[PDB]
RNA sequence: CUCUGGCAUGCUAACUAGUUACGCGGCCGGUCGGCGUAACUUCUUAGAGGGACAAGUGGCGUUCAGCCACGCGAGACUGAGCAAUAACAGGUCUGUGAUGCCCUUAGAUGUCCGGGGCUGCACGCGCGCCACAAUGGGCGGAUCAACGUGUCCUGCGCCGACAGGCGCGGGUAACCCGUUGAACCCCGCCCGUGAUGGGGACCGAUUGAAACUAUUUCCCGAG
């Protein structure tokens, strides 16, 4: 069995390649496990706005979304090589195992 | 002098410098007389009861 | 053949499991009448003395609580044992009594059946808490 | 009642007998809350009594252990005079040497002209405390 | 802090006659320490002259002989 | 089924005052087993008056910074407070508590504008009498062997007949004599 | 160990371990201050039997603890005087000398996971004391 | 508008999240725990899509704009962010291979060596810590969080009283720390017309190459 994870930065492009992967896999009559929704991790960086000591203690709250989706697949690796080459888009990282 | 009791009948508006006073007209319950207005401090609504210690003055603002 | 109704305080989520027995009221294995906040003893016995002793004798509910604090878990227990009981009267019994128990709980305390939407809001800079400003 | 002691003269210092035991001996300098309870725990002395409730035998038994704590199965890290620079002997000064033992070590620093000894002679903070705003 | 027998015999007869028997109120009427007023009052509970109605971590209340 | 606090009830001891009947929650509509509900009473304007008087005193006693956010510490205070006053006075503690609160509400106070004193809102009385009786037991027992629960019972017995010794009673007459000065 | 007063249970279970004087009871650790955040030594003379009963009680509830997490259970608030009071672990040696004492009584087992669940005999003696305290009330 | 939070027993899925059903673990099959892959998702996570608009009633209103009180209801609803025409001589040349000019430019207006620069007769801000034990300190119970971080976080076993030390391990993470056993609080005892058990001022280990002018930490004394 092969477990391919999907770690991305945008949710709109994550669920797109995730749905395009399971559709490209279920059409080959393969046992695909459901998309596991890993908890998202935000990257908080509270930086002072002004590059000096003048201000009213105004801070800048930054964030960065990190979404991970797990996809398992029990099938030979020869049938999954071409499937991994059709759902590749910028913003999402593919980790085949 | 005997003490008289009255029920709040109508709220007029906020009075005072800071607006803490509420001009409210009252009416006696036992004897139907002296439906005079008084000044109240605090949250006042229709239906309250004010134990008027006197029945002589209006004290507007 | 069982209903799992959760009770959510600030963070304490208490899920109660409803079964039928002969006078057994325990939470997290420990008995309900012997929890640490002895001060909040009647709060746990609140759905007992106004709902009916004979109507509460043939019910066995075991609650599992996690999160929140000490007092938040107390109000999460009474939120679980009350809603999970009404859900049993409405799913396995008739609604003639399911509304009878519903009316006696609401006339006494609404938060006994409805969770409070109150949560700890995010802190802002420039002050110690949410609104205060040092 | 009888057998009650109003004052317990221990280490030439008046100790009240109206209060309890483990906290009346604390009136003596050199013995605090920790050392008073340990010397009363080693010896078979009940701490749930008043200071005057004891007899002449228990009061004498207390000072025998306080003067020689190491000889009653008490470790060395519990005393206030551990590893003296002069003699290297662990002891417990009690309101009579504490006024002198904690005095000759300060003079030891002044005779060697140490910065830690100079600030004591000047009367300022010696442990790096910012005396710019405090010490007034 | 136990006073002379004159205070002890009075405690054996008068403080059980009080409506509110408390180590705080008996300390004001007989000048008893906060500890002995609570400690010596436990003996009257063992004799039955008083009844313990509430004994909390920081609250002790006794009632009259009833 | 009388919905007691486990020890005391409010039967045949109803309010003798005919002015604060609405803002004194005693009957079964507001009675509870323990003066601790957390029912969002401080949300609307007059929703705080719906709160039972026993719970408001509990929320009013937790003050002075240190004992803020400690309600369980305060519930046991007023819980033992009702038992001590029931022992000092054979009457019911809820009967004398109503007598203690009706004899402590300021009837007239001076409204500084610019001075004038006419009347006091009935809700302002219970909001202040509860604050007067709670602060009456706080400052009266600070350096005292008498606990806070015992000191609270003294605030009720002296306010029943009007002994003028309670810290709350010494403030009601003060607010009434100064109110007469500016009138 | 539940269904009874957990405070009266450890008060009764400590008396059980006192009668059976088979614990370790070290020579010096039994007369020192318990935790770092503490101010003075425990006022109770048999404090080692009270924590021993409390230690088996927590192992009855949560297993695989080990002496590393036991000190977290008995942690408290340390008084820094002028600095803000914080939380700290209780004591490592006290938990170590109390765990090895129970292993001598065949109540706790050793494992690479660390302080595994109680032995069948350790669980046996706990419920017996739990039944006695229930009958006393 | 955007991200948040409050609910949705309705849906999409979860051995990197769990409950629930009966079986080997002790007690009195009941009653409580630990160990294994059967059903699906209340609890957990995150995707889609709903839900709340002054919509309903009453009252007050150019009977418009709305406002107020009642219901029903997860709320009659809140907390961020982005924020205009512009202005100030209000800060930033010491945030930049942002920069003009000027000064200083090889006895140097880049370093660096142990470092000196942590500095007091009184006035000032903000902030932590109790006092004026009595609602507190203590001691022993008992019992509940959450965001966030982790190549450093830390789990077990030897041993110190504490602070530490040694070997063996997990975790680049919903996988290990971790079920984050948090404090206050809850319960039992002790203390008590007192500068008291109140107040904690001032007088052996660890980090590194190196703490003297205590880096911190702990012990006793210290009040």
């Amino acid at each position: 069995r092969i477990r391919i994870t999907l770690t991305s930065r945008n949710v709109k492009s994550l669920e797109k390649v995730c749905a395009d992967l399971i559709r490209g896999a279920k059409e080959k009559s393969l046992k695909v496990k459901g998309p596991v929704r890993m908890p998202t991790k935000t990257l908080r960086i509270t930086t002072r706005k002004t590059p000096c000591g003048e201000g009213s203690k105004t801070w800048d709250r930054f964030q960065m979304r990190i979404h991970k989706r797990l996809i398992d697949l029990h099938s030979p690796s020869e049938i999954v090589k071409q499937i991994t080459s059709i759902s590749i888009e910028p913003g999402v990282e593919v980790e085949v195992t | 002098q005997p003490i008289k009791l009255a029920r709040v009948t109508k709220v007029l508006g906020r009075t005072g410098s800071q607006g803490q006073c509420t001009q409210v007209r009252v009416e006696f319950m036992d004897d139907s007389n002296r439906s005079i207005i008084r000044n109240v401090k605090g949250p006042v609504r229709e239906g309250d009861v004010l134990t008027l210690l006197e029945s002589e003055r209006e004290a507007r603002r | 053949q069982s209903v799992q109704v959760f009770g959510r305080k600030k963070t304490a989520t208490a899920v109660a499991h409803c079964k039928r027995g002969n006078g057994l009221i325990k939470v997290n294995g420990r008995p309900l009448e012997m929890i640490e906040p002895v001060t909040l003893q009647y709060k746990l016995l609140e759905p007992l003395l106004l709902l009916g002793k004979e109507r509460f004798a043939g019910v066995d509910i075991r609650v599992r609580v996690k999160g929140g604090g000490h007092v938040a878990q107390v109000y999460a227990i009474r939120q679980a044992i009350s809603k999970a009981l009404v859900a049993y009267y409405q799913k396995y019994v008739d609604e003639a009594s399911k509304k009878e128990i519903k009316d006696i709980l609401i006339q006494y305390d609404r938060t006994l059946l409805v969770a409070d939407p109150r949560r700890c809001e995010s802190k802002k800079f420039g002050g110690p808490g949410a609104r205060a400003r040092y | 009642p009888e057998k009650f002691q109003h004052i317990l003269r221990v280490l030439n210092t008046n100790i009240d007998g109206r209060r309890k035991i483990a906290f009346a001996i604390t009136a003596i300098k050199g013995v605090g809350r920790r050392y008073a309870h340990v010397v009363l725990r080693k010896a078979d002395i009940d701490l749930n009594k008043r200071a005057g409730e004891l007899t002449e035998d228990e009061v004498e038994r207390v000072v025998t252990i306080m003067q020689n704590p190491r000889q009653y199965k008490i470790p060395d890290w519990f005393l206030n005079r551990q590893k003296d620079i002069k003699d290297g002997k662990y002891s417990q000064v009690l309101a009579n040497g504490l006024d002198n033992k904690l005095r000759e070590d300060l003079e030891r620093l002044k005779k060697i002209r140490a910065h830690r000894g100079l600030r004591h002679f000047w009367g300022l903070r010696v442990r790096g405390q910012h005396t710019k705003t405090t010490g007034r | 802090v136990l006073f002379d027998k004159a205070t002890y015999d009075k405690l054996y007869k008068e403080v059980p006659n009080y409506k509110l028997i408390t180590p705080a109120v008996v300390s004001e009427r007989l000048k008893i320490r906060g500890s002995l007023a609570r400690a010596a009052l436990q003996e009257l509970l063992g004799k039955g002259l008083i009844k313990l109605v509430s004994k909390h971590r920081a609250q002790v209340i006794y009632t009259r002989n009833t | 089924e009388i919905k007691l606090f486990g020890k005391w009830s409010t039967d045949d001891v109803q309010i003798n005052d005919i002015s604060l009947q609405d803002y004194i929650a005693v009957k079964e509509k507001y009675a509870k087993y323990l003066p601790h509900s957390s029912g969002r009473y401080a949300a609307k304007r007059f929703r705080k008056a719906q709160c039972p008087i026993v719970e408001r005193v509990t929320n009013s006693m937790m003050m002075h910074g240190r004992n803020n956010g400690k309600k369980l510490l305060t519930v046991r205070i007023v819980k033992h407070a009702f038992e001590i006053i029931h022992l000092l006075t054979g009457e019911n503690p809820l009967q004398i508590l109503v007598n203690a609160i009706i004899n402590s509400g300021p009837r007239e106070d001076s409204t500084r504008i610019g001075r004038q004193a006419v009347d006091v809102s009935p809700l302002r009385r219970v909001n202040q009498a509860i604050w007067l009786l709670c602060t009456g037991a706080r400052e009266a027992a600070f350096r005292n062997i008498k606990t806070i629960a015992e000191c609270l019972a003294d605030e009720l017995i002296n306010a029943a007949k009007g002994s003028s010794n309670s810290y709350a009673i010494k403030k009601k007459d003060e607010l009434e004599r100064v109110a007469k000065s500016n009138r | 160990v539940k269904d009874v007063n957990q405070q009266e249970f450890v008060r009764a279970l400590a008396a059980f371990l006192k009668k059976s004087g088979k614990l370790k009871v070290p020579d010096w650790v039994d007369i020192v201050k318990l935790a770092k955040h503490k101010e003075l030594a425990p006022c109770d003379e048999n404090w080692f039997y009270i924590r021993a009963a409390s230690t088996v009680r927590h192992l009855y509830l949560r297993g695989g603890v080990g002496v590393g997490s036991m000190t977290k259970i008995y942690g408290g608030r340390k008084r820094n005087g002028v600095c803000p009071s914080h939380f700290s672990v209780g004591s490592k040696n006290v938990a170590r000398k109390v765990l090895q004492a129970l292993e001598g009584l065949k109540m706790v087992e050793k494992d690479p996971n660390g302080g595994r669940r109680l032995t069948p005999q350790g669980t046996r003696d706990l419920d017996r004391i739990a039944g006695q305290v229930a009958a006393a009330s």
